[PDB]
């Protein structure tokens, strides 16, 4: 019942679009990915999932596996990077923000084509079933953050200080008939007493 | 968890981030203008019109349609009439909330861009957490955020 303006919808977008792009990641963990480097070898996926997936969404896994297998001893030099290590290899972290920049665009790229290819998403679903409590978590956290920033979009600012200044005396009139029915229930259990 | 996960979304939290700044440099130039407004309400009046010309076409049809052996056809037709005037009805009443509540176009455009700026913040903060991995602490935010905006217009049947 509250319509929303274009850049509170413009929001909006963007938050469905957060939203599946975590959704998407809850079933891309750094472990199912790593397990994408070596088909044949690697015998710990089903051939017939790898099978059911798209040439792209192969070939996109097997660049992230590789991104990923590559950048693993950077990601840490990166993350301490921040802290005092002011000795650090000026060659080393050149090829660690080159790396992770690579990931970053391979990343993007798959969530790109997942969003785009519902079977994509479907297919990585069905390979992992296991999802992590924090991740579970973050997704319901996500669509609080969602609908209480619906709430706020969906409402006039005229009717934003309502909640303040009109929507005060609602409330309080809310509260006042309660109380009201309150009181009344209490004089019918006096009266049955 | 491991870093690549953490890395990973930190940079789906910084790319929504960019969405939104870009949005805003896009309705930096004239786009606080009513333009947006009034492409919003041209798009509705479109659904309207789109509503009405179902509309008299199905009238135009019933009119046309002078036959016994087509009695079902013009049920039919009646009831798609029904279905179009109930969306008309619909659409005028979405019409008039969009004018009689947003009578302030700046304000309301001021808020849309402090809650934007509020959510960019609130996106760095989780990044932030994410990288010192305090899971804990953003759902608690989100708890108590939710538990603080709670109620507006519901109040309208709550009285009633």
């Amino acid at each position: 019942g509250k319509p929303t303006i274009v850049e509170a919808q413009r929001i909006l977008k963007i938050i469905d679009n957060l939203s599946t792009n975590l959704t998407i990641f809850i079933y891309l963990d750094s472990e199912l990915i790593s397990k994408f480097l070596d088909v044949a070898k690697h015998s710990k996926l089903s051939k017939d999932l790898v099978s059911k997936l798209s040439q792209r969404c192969l070939d996109l896994l097997k660049s992230q596996a590789e991104i990923e297998a590559k950048f693993k001893p950077y990601a840490s030099l990166l993350d301490q990077s921040n802290k005092e290590a002011e000795d650090v290899e000026e060659e080393k972290m050149i090829d660690a923000e080159r790396l992770r920049m690579q990931l970053e665009n391979n990343f993007k790229d798959l969530v790109r084509h997942l969003r785009n290819s519902p079977e994509d998403f479907e297919i990585i679903k069905s390979m992992k079933t296991n999802v992590n409590p924090d991740l579970n978590d973050l997704v319901h956290c996500i669509h609080c953050q969602k609908v209480i920033m619906l709430k706020k979009l969906s409402t006039a600012s005229e009717e934003d200080e309502n909640h303040k200044a009109q929507l005060r005396d609602l409330e309080e009139k809310i509260e006042e008939l309660e109380k009201k029915k309150n009181k009344i229930q209490e004089d019918l259990t006096k009266l049955k007493e | 968890m491991n870093q690549i996960d953490a890395h990973k979304l930190t940079i789906i939290l910084r790319d929504a981030t960019e969405r939104l700044t870009f949005l805003d440099t896009i309705n930096r130039q004239d786009d606080l203008s009513s333009e947006l407004a009034g492409y919003e309400i041209s798009k509705l009046l479109k659904k309207q019109k789109n509503l009405e010309n179902q509309y008299a076409d199905l009238v135009q049809l019933r009119t046309s349609l002078t036959g016994i052996q087509n009695k079902k056809n013009l049920i039919e037709t009646q009831t798609k009439i029904v279905d179009v005037a109930q969306n008309l009805k619909e659409s005028t009443k979405k019409l008039c909330r969009l004018f009689k509540e947003n009578p302030d176009l700046e304000s309301d455009a001021l808020k849309v861009k402090k809650d934007r700026i509020q959510f960019m913040a609130v996106i760095e903060q989780l990044i932030q957490m994410v990288q010192n991995n305090s899971l804990t602490k953003f759902q608690s935010m989100t708890t108590l955020e939710l538990e603080d905006q709670d109620r507006l217009r519901k109040l309208i049947f709550r009285e009633k």
